[PDB]
C-alpha cells in the first residue's frame, strides 16, 4: 500500500437521481454507524432584503416539531435510538444530518422526510423562537471572529445578496411572519435543489428505496441567484475597549469551479496558520508564522478560502494587539508577494503535502464524508474522488503557483474588515500600495 | 480486511496495529504518565512535558523536528488526561517512517536543554489562560482538588506558583520514572506489526520496569468555591462512583445516560433527559444540567453539573438533586433504561468510528485493561446491565460524601451540607 | 606597524622626484601596502586563530 | 447587532464599469 | 613541539596578564551573544566579573601581579561547547535554507 | 525580521518625519506653503551655488 | 496539522457571550477534562 | 560567500533574471536618453532628426 | 515634574548624545581624536569664514 494504492482502495460514492430530481448519493463502508442528511441549496445568498434571515428561522423551526410528529415527539425519537440530529445553514447551503446506527437508517430517513417536507411552522413556536434568535444574535455580536467575517462579506459584496448575513438583521427577525417562512420553504426546499447524502454503513440500494418511499411526494420535476460583484472596500469598527483587534483582508478568489482553486489552496498552505499556543513556534516553515512567533506580533492568524458558486474570498485573518497591526499587514503582504513573484519549488512541495494531508485527514469519520458528499454534489456537481484531488495537486508546480497568485493577488484591490483597537491599521491606500511591488 | 492485531512485548510494551489501508496513518504512543503521578514538590511537570514536544532531542534538533514534521505536513499532538499522556503523529501512509522516528526521538531520548525549557516556561501561562477561558476547566479542576485527596487532585495544568520553576532535572526525573517500557502502548492505525516492532526495538529501551508507582487517590469530600464574578454560575456536585472497567462503572454510565448527558438534537429540548425535565419545571430561565461521569483506573466520580443563572442556581442544584433521589427510591421505567442503553451503545460506536477516536480508545484499552475487546463485547456488557444495578448506582450516589465545586456569583449557591 | 611604516615610506617617496632610487621603492611600497591589507593580515589572523586553539 | 449594519450606497462615486450589482468587476479591473 | 609554540603565543598575546581567559576575549559575533545567553548562571557571572576587572585594569593601564595570571594549562574553554552548538544550529538552518 | 523603514535609524527618522507622521485629514491648502518654503529653500540653495561659481 | 483546528487561541480576549438556553445546551461537562496541545495544532480541551 | 548557492537559490536567480534584465534595460534607456548619447541616437529612426 | 535635560526635545538629544551617553570606562587617548577632528572641523569652518570675507 504505497499511498496511491490506498487512494484507489477508497470506496466510491454511488450517485442516483429520483424522478423528483432528488440526487440520492451514498458511500458504502463497513462501520456500524452512519450519517444521513439532506443538503438543500437554500441560504442567505438566495434571500432578498425583506426575506433576509428566513432561512435561519426555518432551520431553527425545523427540529421543533413537525406535522406528523408533534413537537418534542420528533426529538423523542432522535434521542430514543441514540441518533444525533444536527443542522447548519451557510450563506449558500443548508443541511440537516442525523447521526445514527446502521440499523436505524430506515427510521432516520423517515425523520428527515418529516423535517424538510411536513414542517410545522407553529405560530406560538415562532413567537418563542423569535426572542431566542434575538438572544443568539446578541451572543454572536460578542463573537469577534464571526462579526469580522460578516463585516468582510458586507464590505466586499456590498449591494449584492452575498453581503447579507446568515441570521439577517434584527429588524427582519422581528418582522418575519409565518407566511414568509412557509413561502420560503415552499420556494427554496425544492426537490431538484436537494441532495440526500448518506455516509457510513448504508447500502446505496437501501438508501434509494428509502428515498423513493419517503421523499417521493416532493416538488415536481425560481431563485437562481445573480452574479455578485466584488467591491474592494474597507470597514473600520474602531472600538478601543476591545482587548484585541481582529483584521480580515481578502481578494476576489475563484469559485467552486475554476480549478485554479487547487493551486491557490497550495499557496494558502504555504502561508499556513499560527496562534500563541502552538508547537515549534519560531521554527515552522511559514515565514509569516516564524516571524510572528519570533516577535510575538499576534495571538492568531489564518488563511481562508471562502469560495462561492461564481466568486469567492481569498485572504487572511489575524488577531493581534493594537500595537502590531501595521507590522503584520507588512509581513502578510510581503509573504503574498514573495509567493507571487518567486515561489520556489521546495515551498510548493511543502504546500502540496500540507494540502494532501488536509484533504485526506478532513475526510475521516462519517460526518465529514457525508458533508463532503452533500456539498460536492451541490457545488461541483460530482463527488470528486480523492485520486482526482491527488492528480490535481500533483500537477501544481512553482510556475503554476506563481501564475495563479499573480492572477489573483498582484495589483488587486482588497477588501478589509477591522474590528477593535484598529487605529494602527494602515489606511486603504497603504494597503493597496502593499498590493504591488516596485522592485518587480 | 485485517484486524487489530495485539502483541505484548517482553519488555512490557503492548503493540497493537490495524492496517485499514487508509490514505493517512496515525501512531499514538500512550504513556501511563499522567498528572496523577505528580508529587507535591513537582506539580506542573507533566504539563510542561506535554508542551515539551518539539524541543531538541538527542537524535533530532528542534529545528529538524519541526521542519521534518511539517514539511511532510504531519502531526505532533500530545493529549493528556489525569492518568495517561498520549503522543500522536499523523501523516500520509507513505511518510510514516520519518514521523515514527521523530515521535520516538521526542518520547524516548529527550534532552530538556536548559535554555529551551527556560524559553518554553512562558507558554505555560498562555496555555493556562487559554484553557481557563472556558469556566468548565476551572470548575473541573476545583472539583478534582476538592474530591480526591492526594493522587488525582493534581491539576492538568501547572499551578501559578510553579510557572517558571520547572527545572529540567524535574523533567528528566519524571521521564525516567514514568516513561518506562512497561507503562506504554505503541498503537498504530494504518501500519503493520513488523514495522511497529522494528521501531520498538529501535530505541524504546528505558528502565523497562513499572516505574514509580502512584498512590491510591483517597477521597476528600471537600468543597471548593471561587467567586469569579461571571453571571453564569457553574456548579458540580459528585460522589465516588467506582473504578473504571467494572460492573458498577457500567451501571454508573447507564445511570448517567438515564439522567441525561449533553444534547442530541441541536437546539432541541432534552425531553428524554430526566434531569432537564425535572429542573425545567422549576426555574424558567436559561440553564443546563447534565450527569457528569468520570471513570479513572483506581476510582471514579459520578455527579451532576449545572450551569445556571446566579439567582436561580440553588433551585437548579436542589430540584436536579431531588430528581436523582427519585431514582434512588426506585422510579426507573424500563423504557428509560432501554433508551439509555441504546444511547450508550450509539455514543460508543460513533466515538469509535473516527480514526482519532479509535486510536484513543485502543490506547486506553491497552493501558488500563491490557488487552483489546471488540465493540460487540462492549455492547454486550452494556446490555448485561440490569435496572436494579442502576437503582446500587443511585443509592450509592445519594448516600456518600459529596464533593462540590462552584464558580460564578455564588450569592445563593447551596453548600455541601445544604 | 609595518603597514604604518609603509605609509610613511609612501609619503616620503611621493615627496621625492621620480628617479631610479625612488621608482623601485615606490613600486615595492605600493605592492606592500596593498598586500598587507588584502593578504598578509587575513592569513596572519588565520595563523593566530590556529595557534590559539581556535 | 453586527448584522444590522450595511454598507451605504456609493453609486454616485463609482465608475461606470463597476456600477451594476449583477455583474462581476474582475473584467473591468484591468481597464480601471 | 607545537605545544611550545602555542605556549609562546599564549604568553605573547597578553590577555592572561589581565586575568582573562581565551573565551573571555572572543569577538561577539551574532553567534556569540546567543552562545553567551545559553551559559549557566555561575559561568556567566564569573565571565562578566572577569571582563569588568579587565576593563578596570586597562583603564589604569595596569596588569595583574605575576601570580594571578591565567596559566595556559589552567585556561578553560567554557564557551566552546556552547559556541559549537550554536554554529552547528546555524549551519543546519543554512543547509535547510538552500 | 524588521522593516528597514522602521528599523534603520536614518530611515526611521525619515519615516517619523514624513512617511507615517499622523497628520490631520482636514488641513487646508494653506498648509502646503510650509513645504513650499522648504522646497523654495532647496531650490534657492542650488541656484545660489551655481551663482557662486561665476561671481 | 494541515488543518488549523477550528477555534484558535486569542489570549487576553473575551469569550463568546452567553445568554440563551438553547445556546447553553450541553455545556455541562459529562466526562473528565483532557487537554491537547501539540506541534502545529491549536490547543484544545474536551470534557 | 559559499553559504549561498545550492538548489533554492538558483531558481530564485532564474525567477528574478527577467525583472533584473528589464531593470537593466530601463537603466540603459534612461542613460542614453539623459546624456543624449549620440552613438545610439543616430540609429533609432525618428530621433535621428534631433541632431 | 521632570528634568529639562531629559525632557526638552533638543535638550534630550544633547543629553543622550553628549552628557548621559554610556561610554566604555577604558577608552584610551586615541579615542580622543574623534573629538579633535570635530573641533578641528569647527576650527576649519569658523576660521575659514573669516578668510572668505576678504578673499
Ligand atoms: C525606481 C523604481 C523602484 C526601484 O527601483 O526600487 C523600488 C524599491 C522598493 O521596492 P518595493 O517593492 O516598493 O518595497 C516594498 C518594501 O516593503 C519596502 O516598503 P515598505 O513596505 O516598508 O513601505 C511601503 C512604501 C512606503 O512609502 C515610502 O516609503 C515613501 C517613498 C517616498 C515617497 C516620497 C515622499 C517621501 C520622501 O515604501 C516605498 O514607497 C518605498 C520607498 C523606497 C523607494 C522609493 C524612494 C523614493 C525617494 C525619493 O526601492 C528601494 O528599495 C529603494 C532604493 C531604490 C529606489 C530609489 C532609487
Ligand atoms: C467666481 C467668483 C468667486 C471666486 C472665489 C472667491 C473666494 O473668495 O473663494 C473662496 C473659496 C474658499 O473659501 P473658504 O471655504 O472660506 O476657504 C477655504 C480655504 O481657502 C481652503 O480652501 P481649499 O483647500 O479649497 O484651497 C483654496 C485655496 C487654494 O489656493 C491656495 O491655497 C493658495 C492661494 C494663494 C495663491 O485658495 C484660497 O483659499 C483663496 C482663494 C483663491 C482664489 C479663489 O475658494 C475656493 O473655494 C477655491 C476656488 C478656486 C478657483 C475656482
Ligand atoms: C620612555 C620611553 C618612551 C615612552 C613613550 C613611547 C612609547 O612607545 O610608549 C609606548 C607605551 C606603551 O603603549 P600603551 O600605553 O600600551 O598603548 C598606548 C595607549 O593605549 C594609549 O595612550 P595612553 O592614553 O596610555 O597615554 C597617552 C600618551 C600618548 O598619547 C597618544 O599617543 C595619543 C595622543 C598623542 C599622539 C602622539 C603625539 C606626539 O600621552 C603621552 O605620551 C604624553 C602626552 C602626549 C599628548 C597627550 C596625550 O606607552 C607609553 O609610554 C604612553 C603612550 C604612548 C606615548 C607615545
Ligand atoms: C516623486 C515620486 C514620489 C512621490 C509620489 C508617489 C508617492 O508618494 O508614492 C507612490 C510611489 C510608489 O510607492 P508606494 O506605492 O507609495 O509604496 C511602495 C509600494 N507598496 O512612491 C514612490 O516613492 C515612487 C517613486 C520612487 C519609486
Ligand atoms: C527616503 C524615504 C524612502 C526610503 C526609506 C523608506 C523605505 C524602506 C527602505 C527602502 C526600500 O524600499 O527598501 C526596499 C527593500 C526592503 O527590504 P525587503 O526585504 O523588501 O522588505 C523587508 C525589509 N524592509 O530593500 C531593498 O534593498 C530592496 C532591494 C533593492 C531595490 C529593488
Ligand atoms: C559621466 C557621464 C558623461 C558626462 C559628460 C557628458 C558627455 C560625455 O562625456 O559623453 C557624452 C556622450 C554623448 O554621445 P557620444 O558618446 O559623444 O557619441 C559619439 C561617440 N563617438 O554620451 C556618453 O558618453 C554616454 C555614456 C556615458 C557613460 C560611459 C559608458
Ligand atoms: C535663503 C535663500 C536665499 C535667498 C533668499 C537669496 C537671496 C538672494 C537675492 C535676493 C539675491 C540678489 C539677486 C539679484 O539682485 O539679482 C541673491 C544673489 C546671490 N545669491 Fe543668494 N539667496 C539665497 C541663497 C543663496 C545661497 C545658498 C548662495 C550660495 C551658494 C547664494 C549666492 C548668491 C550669489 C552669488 C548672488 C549674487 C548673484 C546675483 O545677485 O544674481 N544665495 N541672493
Ligand atoms: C574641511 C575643512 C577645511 C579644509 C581641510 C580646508 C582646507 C583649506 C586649505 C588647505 C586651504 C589653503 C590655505 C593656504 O594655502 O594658505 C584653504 C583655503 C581657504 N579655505 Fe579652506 N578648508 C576647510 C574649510 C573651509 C571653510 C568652511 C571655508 C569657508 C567658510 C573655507 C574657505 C577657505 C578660503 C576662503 C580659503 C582661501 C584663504 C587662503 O588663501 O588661505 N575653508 N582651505
Amino acid at each position: 500500500a504505497t499511498y496511491a494504492q490506498a487512494l484507489q482502495s477508497v470506496p466510491e460514492t454511488q450517485v442516483s437521481q429520483l424522478d423528483n430530481g432528488l440526487r440520492v448519493a451514498s458511500e458504502q463502508s463497513s462501520q456500524p454507524t452512519c450519517t444521513v442528511g439532506v443538503w438543500i441549496d437554500a441560504g442567505s445568498r438566495y434571500e432578498n432584503e425583506k426575506n433576509n434571515g428566513a432561512g435561519y428561522f426555518v432551520e431553527h423551526l425545523a427540529f421543533k416539531g413537525t406535522k406528523n410528529r408533534p413537537g418534542s415527539a420528533l426529538e423523542k425519537e432522535v434521542e430514543s435510538m441514540g441518533a444525533h440530529l444536527n443542522a447548519y445553514s451557510t450563506r449558500e447551503h443548508t443541511a440537516y444530518y442525523i447521526k445514527a446506527l446502521s440499523k436505524d437508517l430506515p427510521k432516520a430517513v423517515e425523520l428527515l422526510a418529516d423535517i424538510v417536507q411536513n414542517c410545522s411552522l407553529e405560530d406560538s413556536q415562532i413567537e418563542k423562537e423569535r426572542d431566542v434568535i434575538l438572544q443568539e444574535l446578541q451572543e454572536n455580536d460578542s463573537s469577534m471572529r464571526d462579526v469580522v467575517f460578516d463585516y468582510l462579506h458586507a464590505t466586499a459584496f456590498q449591494g449584492t445578496p452575498l453581503a447579507q448575513s446568515v441570521e439577517g438583521p434584527s429588524e427582519n427577525v422581528r418582522k418575519l411572519s409565518r407566511a414568509d417562512l412557509t413561502e420560503y420553504v415552499s420556494q427554496h426546499y425544492k426537490a431538484p435543489r436537494m441532495v440526500l447524502a448518506a455516509a457510513g454503513g448504508v447500502e446505496h440500494r437501501q438508501l434509494l428505496d428509502l428515498a423513493q418511499k419517503h421523499f417521493s411526494s416532493l416538488s415536481g420535476t425560481v431563485p437562481a441567484f445573480t452574479p455578485c460583484r466584488f467591491t474592494g472596500s474597507e470597514i473600520r469598527h474602531r472600538d478601543d475597549a476591545l482587548p484585541l483587534a481582529h483584521v480580515a483582508i481578502a481578494v476576489e478568489g475563484p469559485g467552486w469551479a475554476n480549478p485554479d482553486n487547487v493551486p491557490l489552496q497550495v499557496a494558502n498552505a504555504i502561508i499556513g496558520h499560527y496562534d500563541s499556543t502552538y508547537g515549534g513556534g519560531t521554527h515552522m516553515s511559514s515565514t509569516l508564522a516564524s516571524v510572528a512567533a519570533t516577535r510575538k506580533l499576534c495571538q492568531s492568524f489564518q488563511t481562508f478560502n471562502i469560495c462561492y458558486a461564481e466568486t469567492g474570498l481569498l485572504g487572511a485573518h489575524f488577531v493581534c494587539d493594537n500595537m502590531s497591526i501595521d507590522d503584520m499587514m507588512f509581513f502578510l503582504q510581503g509573504q503574498w508577494m514573495r509567493l507571487c513573484t518567486s515561489a520556489t519549488e521546495s515551498e510548493v512541495v511543502r504546500g502540496k503535502n500540507i494540502l494532501r494531508n488536509a484533504l485526506v485527514s478532513h475526510l475521516d469519520g462519517t460526518t465529514p464524508v457525508c458533508e463532503d458528499i452533500g456539498r460536492s454534489l451541490l457545488t461541483y456537481g460530482r463527488r470528486i474522488p480523492l485520486a482526482e484531488w491527488e492528480s490535481r495537486i500533483a500537477e501544481v508546480d512553482a510556475s503554476v503557483v506563481r501564475e495563479v497568485c499573480s492572477k489573483y493577488f498582484y495589483d488587486q484591490c482588497p477588501a478589509v474588515a477591522g474590528l477593535g483597537p484598529i487605529e494602527q491599521l494602515p489606511d486603504y491606500n497603504r494597503i493597496r500600495s502593499g498590493m504591488f511591488w516596485l522592485r518587480f | 480486511p485485517q484486524d487489530l492485531e495485539f502483541t505484548r512485548l517482553p519488555n512490557g510494551l503492548v503493540i497493537a496495529s490495524l492496517e485499514n489501508y487508509a490514505p493517512a496513518s496515525r501512531i499514538g504512543l500512550f504513556i501511563k504518565a499522567g498528572s496523577r503521578y505528580e508529587d507535591s514538590n513537582n506539580l506542573g511537570t507533566s504539563h510542561l512535558l506535554r508542551l515539551a514536544s518539539s524541543l531538541t532531542t538527542k537524535g533530532a534538533s528542534s529545528f529538524k523536528i519541526t521542519r521534518g514534521i511539517e514539511a511532510v505536513g504531519g502531526k505532533l499532538s500530545v493529549t493528556s488526561t489525569r492518568e495517561s499522556m498520549a503522543y500522536t503523529v499523523e501523516c500520509l501512509r507513505d511518510d510514516i517512517e520519518i514521523l515514527m522516528e521523530f515521535l520516538l526521538n521526542v518520547t524516548a531520548a529527550p534532552e530538556f536543554r536548559r535554555w529551551e525549557v527556560a524559553a518554553l516556561q512562558s507558554q505555560l501561562r498562555i496555555d493556562k489562560a487559554v484553557a481557563f477561558q472556558n469556566p468548565q476547566a476551572q470548575v473541573l479542576e476545583n472539583l478534582h482538588a476538592a474530591a480526591y485527596r492526594n493522587a488525582l487532585a493534581n491539576s492538568l495544568y501547572c499551578p501559578d506558583y510553579r510557572i517558571g520553576k520547572v527545572t529540567p532535572d524535574q523533567l528528566h526525573y519524571y521521564v525516567q520514572n514514568h516513561f518506562t517500557s512497561a507503562r506504554m502502548a505503541l498503537i498504530g492505525l494504518g501500519v503493520s506489526h513488523p514495522v511497529l516492532k522494528q521501531v520498538a526495538e529501535r530505541f524504546l529501551n528505558m528502565r523497562g520496569g513499572l516505574g514509580l508507582s502512584g498512590a491510591k487517590a483517597k477521597y476528600r469530600g471537600g468543597e471548593i468555591r471561587d467567586q469569579n464574578g461571571d453571571s453564569l454560575v457553574h456548579a458540580a456536585l459528585v460522589a465516588e462512583s467506582a473504578a473504571t472497567g467494572s460492573a458498577e462503572a457500567n451501571a454508573f454510565s447507564v445511570l448517567q445516560h438515564v439522567l441525561g448527558a449533553g444534547p442530541h438534537v441541536k437546539r432541541g429540548s432534552n425531553a428524554t433527559s430526566s434531569l432537564y425535565q425535572a429542573v425545567a419545571k422549576g426555574v424558567h430561565q436559561p440553564f443546563d444540567v447534565s450527569a457528569f461521569n468520570a471513570s479513572y483506573s483506581d476510582s471514579g466520580l459520578f455527579g451532576i453539573y449545572t450551569i445556571s443563572q446566579a439567582a436561580s442556581a440553588g433551585d437548579v442544584i436542589k430540584s436536579a438533586y431531588d430528581q436523582v433521589k427519585t431514582i434512588a427510591q426506585g422510579n426507573l421505567s424500563n423504557t428509560d433504561v432501554q433508551a439509555a442503553k441504546n444511547k450508550l451503545k450509539a455514543g460508543y460506536l460513533m466515538s469509535v468510528e473516527s480514526s482519532e477516536g479509535f486510536l484513543d480508545e485502543v490506547g486506553s484499552q491497552a493501558l488500563v485493561a491490557g488487552s483489546y475487546v471488540q465493540p460487540s463485547t462492549v455492547l454486550q456488557q452494556i446490555d448485561s446491565v440490569a435496572d436494579a444495578d442502576v437503582i446500587n448506582a443511585a443509592k450509592k450516589f445519594v448516600s456518600g460524601r459529596k464533593s462540590m465545586a462552584a464558580s460564578g456569583n455564588l450569592g445563593h449557591t447551596p453548600f455541601v451540607d445544604e | 606597524w609595518m603597514l604604518v611604516a609603509d605609509l610613511i615610506t609612501l609619503t616620503w617617496i611621493g615627496g621625492q622626484p621620480v628617479e631610479h632610487p625612488f621608482i623601485i621603492i615606490g613600486q615595492l611600497a605600493s605592492i606592500l601596502y596593498f598586500l598587507i591589507i588584502l593578504v598578509l593580515m587575513p592569513i596572519t589572523s588565520i595563523i593566530e586563530n590556529n595557534l590559539l586553539k581556535w | 447587532s453586527h448584522t444590522d449594519i450595511r454598507v451605504p450606497d456609493f453609486s454616485d462615486y463609482r465608475r461606470a464599469e463597476v456600477l451594476d450589482s449583477t455583474k462581476s468587476s474582475k473584467e473591468s479591473s484591468d481597464a480601471r | 613541539w607545537l605545544e611550545g609554540i602555542r605556549k609562546w603565543y599564549y604568553n605573547a598575546a597578553g590577555f592572561n596578564k589581565l586575568g582573562l581567559m581565551r573565551d573571555d576575549t572572543i569577538y561577539e559575533d551574532d553567534d556569540v551573544k546567543e552562545a553567551i545567553r545559553r551559559l549557566p548562571e555561575n559561568l556567566y557571572n564569573d565571565r562578566v566579573f572577569r571582563i569588568k576587572r579587565a576593563l578596570d585594569l586597562t583603564m589604569r593601564q595596569q596588569i595583574l601581579p605575576k601570580e594571578q595570571w591565567t596559566k595556559y594549562e589552567e585556561d578553560k574553554f567554557y564557551l566552546e561547547p556552547y559556541l559549537k552548538e550554536v554554529i552547528r544550529e546555524r549551519k543546519e538552518r543554512e543547509e535547510w535554507a538552500k | 525580521m524588521t522593516n528597514i523603514r522602521k528599523s534603520h535609524p536614518l530611515m526611521k527618522i525619515i519615516n517619523n518625519a514624513f512617511i507615517d507622521l499622523p497628520a490631520p485629514s482636514n488641513i487646508s491648502s494653506w498648509w502646503n506653503f510650509g513645504s513650499l518654503l522648504g522646497i523654495c529653500l532647496i531650490l534657492q540653495i542650488l541656484t545660489g551655488l551655481f551663482l557662486a561659481m561665476h561671481y | 496539522a494541515a488543518l488549523p483546528a477550528t477555534s484558535e487561541s486569542p489570549v487576553l480576549d473575551a469569550k463568546r457571550s452567553f445568554l440563551c438556553r438553547e445556546s447553553l445546551s450541553g455545556q455541562a461537562a459529562g466526562r473528565p477534562l483532557v487537554a491537547s496541545v501539540g506541534l502545529n495544532v491549536p490547543a484544545s480541551v474536551r470534557y | 560567500l559559499s553559504r549561498f548557492l545550492g538548489p533554492r537559490y538558483r531558481e530564485l536567480a532564474r525567477n528574478w533574471i527577467p525583472t533584473a534584465s528589464m531593470w537593466g534595460a530601463v537603466g540603459a534607456v534612461g542613460l542614453v536618453w539623459a546624456t543624449d548619447w549620440r552613438l545610439i541616437l543616430d540609429w533609432v529612426p525618428y530621433i535621428n532628426g534631433k541632431f
